[PDB]
């Protein structure tokens, strides 16, 4: 309810400053205006063409690595058993199991941009 | 003779490599950098207080353009057109007859302000000091045209700088 | 010179104290003159329910005792 | 009331955002040997109300091939959520009092990452898009070596609330506990509100503005007001994270005022890494992550993990 | 009148800003561009009075024509001038761009930059000094202390 | 010592004729230093000199708010100085 | 753009980031010297090479006044030698510092520019007190120079010298060993001895090369 009442706040608030940015001053628009900015000369070509991605597999890690913090993040909840070796034992097994992932991808080159 | 600026090899003793690492895992050289910019912001700054303090200038200094008269308050330009003729933006249009006292006089004499590069040819060339460039460099306009003087301007900047022109070319006359 | 910065930081941190002495003023304001009750737990909530129903006037913060039992 | 609070909260920020806009220009002249701005008022003072009226009265244009709908969503997305993230902050009462306080701020900072990658790809131009592109790279490195960090130091914690990590650091400060872990946390806050060395989704010399190339006038300024808002968040976190203030129950403005002038030092100490460093390369802040931080991040969060276990120093559960 | 005085000090508080907050577009051309980095150095700081260069021309309220325009670049010149948005000025700086300076008399020389942008303010000088430049922005301040378009409104 | 800097202070509140005469010369130059007064010229426009500043801070002018018929209050040029005093406070000469 | 000096276009194709190839277009800033130096005569010619390369002004002064001197068989005097060797120094000066800093500022570091530019303003004061012009001096010509030192010039540049290299250091304290700036610069535009003689590098280029070679 109250997280609700400032979230609506807040959106109503931006979304006042932009209807009053784009009301309040004088509007002159013509073609050359608005026309996109590409230091001075028009585009050859469109934004909107591929853009090669040279990091493509460190986002795949990522996503993968996302999953792991995912899985560690209630350990301090974890660490409240009264299984405290096992408890300890599956966190030390699945921070090894993530380094042994980031060295396997670091040694067989996963890390470096394509060229 | 010459010097290698980078051709040294580091120690590899353990108190070095220690050091190195050190410096690695903890950001030395950073810190230095941080404690430079530290010290110039706690040093005096070297902003002067615009328009009410102003930059150092020197008698030789080039600025808006002047015709001098004697003492007398005769023209010292005798249209001899040599500032004419040595300018090299072409920014000098000069048109003389004779007076009806006979002086050899200009009947026009415009300088393109938009066009001249205030190199000092035109007063190095003048025999008489007619031609020279005041101390004044606050003379923007708002329109083109302001900046196309012509005589009556011209003669108007040395009648109004004529003192510190005079003091000017005073000082530095022993140098030329 | 560098103390010319202080007036932009001394502006800076009068406009960072509003937010936290602000809602330190509305908790007690709210709450009777005493501390927001923390419910993070539902026995903790439950006994924020229970102050309401034993207060007789809807409000939690409104607190009774041995003049009320007697 | 609660109302009230909101606003009290808000508006307070916005004024900070505005004199740190105008602190940052003369901090930054001063150690350039400037004065920085000195004459709009009384030792600069009028500067950003002059700013902001200047922004807000100019006219704002959308580009012809824009895609109008996410080029306008976007500043309204990072002014939300720069809004949004001091809600959970104890000062020393948080003004919404959150369970699991840090995970709300981790979706909030992933979802405003957003803002910049749509206005970028809404722009349609070829300097939004590098932008754009550069703040995914930034983001991916960033988010995983901060997710590890922030588990770790609250697992010194024993929960993710603020007002725990108060009474946790009652006595002594995280900063003095697990200061390997404040230095990688405080490298990952300045990637993450994009400050120099990582201002590399608008680096002015490689890119003309970057990702708000297209933005004008209000706009823009809705995006400089969020980048601010989340650098004074950010410190502000991590002033509540690392260097716990001393709390009065019945005087609190005690700790406003110690918390106040920890993230002013902080915010200071922003400024400062700016006017003095360099511009990293975006591969090369990848690989800094990667390569360096995620590694000894693991390595930390293991011993984090077993140090409290075989001290027998577990915090308690609540 | 009330109303007379509401857009009186209603335009009074507009040009006040503009005036106060003047960002130039990063643009420079030839000699006289190094002057414009010698206003922005610590001795003629230009920070001190709200003047602040941004890259991109959309973000800028000021065309500062520092150096010889040529034919080959008219069109780019113009491009961000166009591209910057409104209120924006011009202000011309040395014999270049004021008109057709050391190389007037050229094939490939624009003999003046308002040939191809209007222009507001010209400074004279080859370069002008740091100090020059200084006096032609606050005389640009000052021409925009003048303008009433809100009391243009009130009586149109 | 911060103590006597805060009285140097003190002095340059008093040293401009009260706190009216400090604020009109904060508000309208920037500045509040205080220097002997090597002249004043026919318009009003007051020169001061402060031989311990560093070189181009140590000769200064505050000019006067009415000159000719124009209201200079706010609106000072840099030139708006006659030329004697141009060349003194430019530094092309040392006397005044 | 910020990075290309005002007037340079710079086409390129980039596979993402990574550049396939660079296609410098210049010209943006062409007007015509020579053929106005043919239109014009020796002395006033020289201005124009006042404005050819506007951070070496009195490099270029003296270059073109050695060139006149070479052709009409005369000799400047010894003194007008010594005073331009030490303005082609106090240039050079001027240049590396502009160079130097505003690599750095494209790099992403400021501070040094504001430095450095503080310096060169002291320096234009000296060329200002020579020739009367800050920068645009015309004062090297063929035969000599065209006006005497002042009084006090070879005092004030003395000062100058006796306390610029404590800015050199302070220069160095932030880059040098700055492990961002070493990331930055090192391994960076890599160019055998070979290629640069062949592609016609002259001066830093060949001796960031190796070849030990000063006019
Ligand atoms: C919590 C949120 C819950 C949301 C629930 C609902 C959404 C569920 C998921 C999405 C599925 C439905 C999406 C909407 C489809 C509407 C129909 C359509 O095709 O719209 C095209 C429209 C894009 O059209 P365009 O290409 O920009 O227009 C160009 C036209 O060709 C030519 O147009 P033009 O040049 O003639 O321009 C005229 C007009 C064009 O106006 C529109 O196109 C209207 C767009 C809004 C939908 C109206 C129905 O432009 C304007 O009026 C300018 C102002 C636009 C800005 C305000 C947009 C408000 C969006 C709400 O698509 C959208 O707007 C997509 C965004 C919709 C969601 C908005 C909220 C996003 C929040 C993100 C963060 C969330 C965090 C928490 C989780
Ligand atoms: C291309 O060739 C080249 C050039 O070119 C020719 C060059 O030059 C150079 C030379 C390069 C240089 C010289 C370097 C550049 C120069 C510098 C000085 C670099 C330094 C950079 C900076 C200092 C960064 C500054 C940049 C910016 C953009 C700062 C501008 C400020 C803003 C945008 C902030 C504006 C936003 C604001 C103020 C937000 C506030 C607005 C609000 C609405 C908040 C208020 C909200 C409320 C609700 C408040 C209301 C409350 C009320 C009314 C009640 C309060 C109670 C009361 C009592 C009042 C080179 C090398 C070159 O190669
Ligand atoms: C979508 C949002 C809804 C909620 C809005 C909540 C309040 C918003 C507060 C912020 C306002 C931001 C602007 C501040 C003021 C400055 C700009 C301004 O004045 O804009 C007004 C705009 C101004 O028009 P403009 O397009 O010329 O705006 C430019 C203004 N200047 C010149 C100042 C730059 O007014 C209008 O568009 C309407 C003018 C009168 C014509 C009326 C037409 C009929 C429809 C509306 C009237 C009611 C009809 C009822 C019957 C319907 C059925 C038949
Ligand atoms: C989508 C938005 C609407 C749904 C969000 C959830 C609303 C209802 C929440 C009910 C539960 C509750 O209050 O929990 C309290 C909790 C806090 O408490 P808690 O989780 O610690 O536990 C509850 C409290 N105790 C312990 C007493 C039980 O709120 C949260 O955790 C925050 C949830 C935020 C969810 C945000 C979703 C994304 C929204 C982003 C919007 C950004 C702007 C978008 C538009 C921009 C462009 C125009
Ligand atoms: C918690 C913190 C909240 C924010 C605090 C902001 C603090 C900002 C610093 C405020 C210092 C203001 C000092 C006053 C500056 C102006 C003083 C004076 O020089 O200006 C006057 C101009 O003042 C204006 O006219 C009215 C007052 C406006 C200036 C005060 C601004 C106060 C703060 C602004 C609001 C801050 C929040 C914004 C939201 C004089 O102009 P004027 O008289 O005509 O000229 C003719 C004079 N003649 C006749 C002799 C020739
Ligand atoms: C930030 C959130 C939005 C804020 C919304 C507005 C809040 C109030 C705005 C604050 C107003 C500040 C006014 C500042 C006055 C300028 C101070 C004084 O110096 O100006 C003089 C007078 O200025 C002008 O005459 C008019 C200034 C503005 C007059 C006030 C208009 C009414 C403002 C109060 C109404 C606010 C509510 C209505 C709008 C929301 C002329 O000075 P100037 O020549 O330049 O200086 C040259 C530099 N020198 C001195 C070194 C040479
Ligand atoms: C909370 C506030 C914290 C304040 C700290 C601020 C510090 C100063 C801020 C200025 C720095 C900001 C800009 C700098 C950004 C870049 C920083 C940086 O480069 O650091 C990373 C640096 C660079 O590596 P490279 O040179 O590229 O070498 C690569 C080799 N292939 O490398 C690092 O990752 C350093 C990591 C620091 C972690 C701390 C080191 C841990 C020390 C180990 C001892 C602790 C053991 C714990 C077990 C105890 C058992 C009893
Ligand atoms: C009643 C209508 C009140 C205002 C609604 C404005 C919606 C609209 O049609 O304008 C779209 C307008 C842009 O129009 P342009 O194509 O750029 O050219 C016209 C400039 N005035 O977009 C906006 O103003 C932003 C709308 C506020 C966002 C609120 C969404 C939540
Ligand atoms: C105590 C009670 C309250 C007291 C104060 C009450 C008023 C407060 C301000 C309310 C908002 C502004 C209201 C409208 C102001 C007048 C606008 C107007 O009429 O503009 C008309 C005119 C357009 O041009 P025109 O002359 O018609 O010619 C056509 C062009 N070829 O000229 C123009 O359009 C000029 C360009 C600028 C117009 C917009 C700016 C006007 C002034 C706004 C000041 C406040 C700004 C706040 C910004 C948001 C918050 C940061
Ligand atoms: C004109 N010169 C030499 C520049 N370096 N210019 C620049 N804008 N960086
Ligand atoms: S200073 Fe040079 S360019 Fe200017 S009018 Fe004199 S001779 Fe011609
Ligand atoms: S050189 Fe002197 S005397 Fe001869 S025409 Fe020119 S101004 Fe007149
Ligand atoms: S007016 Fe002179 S200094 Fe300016 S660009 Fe032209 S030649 Fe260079």
């Amino acid at each position: 309810m109250n997280i609700m009442l400032t979230l609506l706040t807040n959106v109503t608030l931006a979304s006042l400053l932009v209807l009053i940015a784009f009301w309040l001053p004088q509007l002159n628009a013509y073609s050359e205006k608005t026309s996109p900015y590409e230091c001075g000369f028009d585009p050859m070509g469109s934004a909107r063409l591929p853009f090669s991605m040279k990091f493509f597999l460190v986002a795949i890690t990522f996503l993968l690595f996302d999953l792991e913090i995912a899985l560690l993040l209630p350990l301090p909840w974890a660490s409240q058993t009264n299984n405290l070796k096992t408890m300890l034992t599956m966190a030390l097994f699945l921070l090894i199991l993530l380094a042994a992932s980031l060295a396997y991808e670091w040694t067989q080159k996963g890390l470096e941009w394509a060229e | 003779t010459y010097k290698f600026v980078n051709m040294r090899e580091p120690s590899m003793d353990m108190k070095s490599v220690t050091d190195r690492a050190a410096q690695t895992l903890l950001w030395t050289e950073l810190v230095r950098g941080l404690g430079m910019t530290l010290s110039y912001l706690f040093r005096e700054p070297a902003t002067i207080n615009y328009p009410f303090e102003k930059g150092p200038l020197s008698p030789r200094f080039r600025g808006e353009h002047a015709l001098r008269r004697y003492p007398s308050g005769e023209e010292r330009c005798i249209a001899c057109k040599l500032c004419e003729a040595v300018c090299p933006a072409q920014a000098i249009t000069i048109e003389a007859e004779p007076r009806a006292d006979g002086s050899r006089r200009t009947t026009r004499y415009d300088i393109d302000m938009t066009k001249c590069i205030y190199c000092g040819f035109c007063q190095e060339a003048c025999p008489v000091d007619a031609i020279v460039e005041g101390p004044n460099f606050e003379f923007s306009t708002e329109t083109h045209e302001e900046l196309l003087y012509n005589k009556e301007k011209l003669l108007n900047n040395g009648d109004k700088w004529e003192a510190e022109i005079a003091a000017n070319i005073q000082a530095d006359y022993l140098y030329r | 010179m560098w103390f010319e910065i202080l007036p932009g930081i001394a502006v800076m941190a009068a406009c960072l104290f509003i937010p936290g002495m602000a809602t330190a003023h509305i908790h007690k304001f709210t709450n009777g003159g005493k501390e927001k009750r923390v419910a993070h737990f539902s026995y903790q909530w439950n006994l924020m329910e229970r102050d309401r129903c034993i207060s007789g006037v809807n409000r939690y913060h409104v607190t009774k005792g041995l003049e009320n039992i007697d | 009331m609660f109302m009230i609070n909101i606003l009290s909260l808000i508006i307070p920020i916005l004024l900070a955002v505005a004199f740190l806009t105008l602190v940052e220009r003369k901090v930054l002249g001063y150690m350039q040997l400037r004065k920085g701005p000195n004459v709009v008022g009384p030792y600069g003072l009028l500067q950003p109300i002059a700013d902001a009226l200047k922004l807000f009265t100019k006219e704002p244009l959308r580009p012809a091939t824009s895609s109008i709908s996410m080029f306008i969503i976007a500043p309204i997305l990072a002014l939300s959520l720069a809004l949004t993230m001091w809600v959970p902050l104890p000062m020393p009462y948080p003004l919404i009092n959150m369970n699991l306080g840090v995970l709300f701020m981790l979706a909030m900072s992933s979802l405003a990452v957003y803002s910049i990658l749509w206005s970028g790809w809404a722009s349609n131009s070829k300097y939004a898009l590098i932008g754009a592109l550069r703040a995914v790279a930034q983001t991916i490195s960033y988010e995983v070596t901060l997710a590890i960090i922030l588990l770790s130091v609250l697992l010194m914690n024993g929960s993710y609330t603020l007002s725990t990590l108060i009474t946790t650091q009652e006595h002594i400060w995280m900063i003095f506990t697990s200061w390997p872990l404040a230095m990688m946390w405080f490298i990952s806050t300045l990637a993450e509100t994009n400050r120099a060395p990582f201002d590399l989704t608008e680096g002015e010399s490689e890119l003309v503005s970057g990702f708000n190339v297209e933005y004008a006038a209000g706009p823009f300024a809705m995006f400089f007001m969020a980048e601010y808002a989340n650098i004074i968040m950010m410190n502000a976190f991590t002033a509540i994270l690392f260097l716990g203030a001393s709390h009065d129950p019945h005087t609190p403005e005690l700790y406003t005022i110690n918390f106040v002038l920890k993230t002013l030092a902080l915010t200071i100490t922003f400024l400062w890494i700016r006017a003095s460093y360099p511009r990293f390369r975006y591969d090369q802040l990848m690989h800094l992550l990667w390569k360096s931080f995620l590694p000894l991040t693991l390595a930390l969060c293991m011993w984090h993990i077993s140090l409290p276990i075989m001290t027998a120093s577990i915090p308690p559960q609540s | 009148s009330r109303g007379e005085y509401v857009v009186a000090k209603l335009d009074d508080l507009v040009n006040w800003a503009r005036r106060s907050s003047l960002w130039p577009m990063t643009f420079g051309l030839a000699c006289c561009a190094v002057e414009m980095m010698h206003m922005a150095a610590p001795r003629y700081d230009m920070d001190r009075f709200g003047v602040v260069f941004r890259a991109s021309p959309r973000q800028s309220d000021v065309m500062i024509v520092a150096g010889t325009l040529t034919n080959k670049m008219a069109p780019a010149l113009r491009k961000v001038y166009d591209q910057m948005p409104e209120p924006r000025y011009v202000v011309s700086m040395g014999s270049c761009a004021n008109g057709g300076g050391y190389y007037h008399y050229s094939y490939s020389v624009v003999r003046g930059c308002d040939r191809i942008v209007p222009v507001d303010i010209y400074v004279p000088g080859c370069p002008p000094t740091a100090e020059a430049l200084l006096y032609g922005i606050l005389q640009l301040q000052r021409k925009i202390k003048r303008e009433k378009r809100l009391r243009i409104w009130y009586r149109r | 010592e911060l103590v006597q800097v805060l009285r140097r202070g003190l002095q340059q509140v008093s040293g401009h004729g009260g706190l009216r005469g400090y604020l009109r010369v904060l508000f309208r130059a920037n500045d509040v230093r205080v220097g002997t007064l090597v002249g004043e010229d026919k318009y009003g426009n007051k020169y001061y000199e402060d031989n311990k500043q560093f070189f181009g801070r140590h000769r200064w002018v505050i000019y006067t708010t009415e000159m000719n018929g124009r209201d200079t209050f706010w609106d000072v040029d840099g030139s708006m100085v006659p030329p004697e005093w141009h060349r003194w406070l430019h530094c092309m000469t040392d006397d005044p | 753009h910020p990075a290309a000096h005002g007037v340079l276009r710079l086409v390129m194709e980039l596979s993402g980031e990574m550049v396939r190839k660079c296609d410098p277009h210049i010209g943006l800033l062409h007007r015509g010297t020579e053929k106005l130096i043919e239109y014009k005569t020796y002395l006033q010619a020289l201005p124009y090479f006042d404005r050819l390369d506007y951070v070496s002004m009195m490099c270029n002064e003296q270059a073109y006044s050695l060139a006149v001197e070479k052709l009409l068989n005369i000799q400047p005097p010894p003194r007008a030698q010594w005073i331009r060797v030490l303005f082609g120094e106090i240039t050079r000066l001027l240049n590396h510092i502009m160079a130097v800093t505003t690599h750095a500022l494209d790099i992403g570091a400021m501070t040094p520019f504001f430095w450095m530019f503080e310096e060169r303003e002291k320096m234009f004061e000296f060329y200002e007190r020579v020739s009367g012009a800050r920068m645009h001096a015309a004062y090297i010509r063929p035969g000599g120079v065209h006006q005497d030192l002042p009084l006090g010039l070879l005092d004030d540049i003395y000062e100058f010298s006796k306390n610029f290299s404590f800015r050199i250091d302070e220069l160095e304290e932030m880059l040098t060993n700055n492990r961002i700036w070493r990331n930055r610069t090192v391994d960076i535009g890599v160019v055998t001895a070979e290629d640069a003689l062949n592609y016609g590098f002259s001066g830093v280029m060949l001796r960031g090369s190796g070849i030990q070679w000063d006019l």
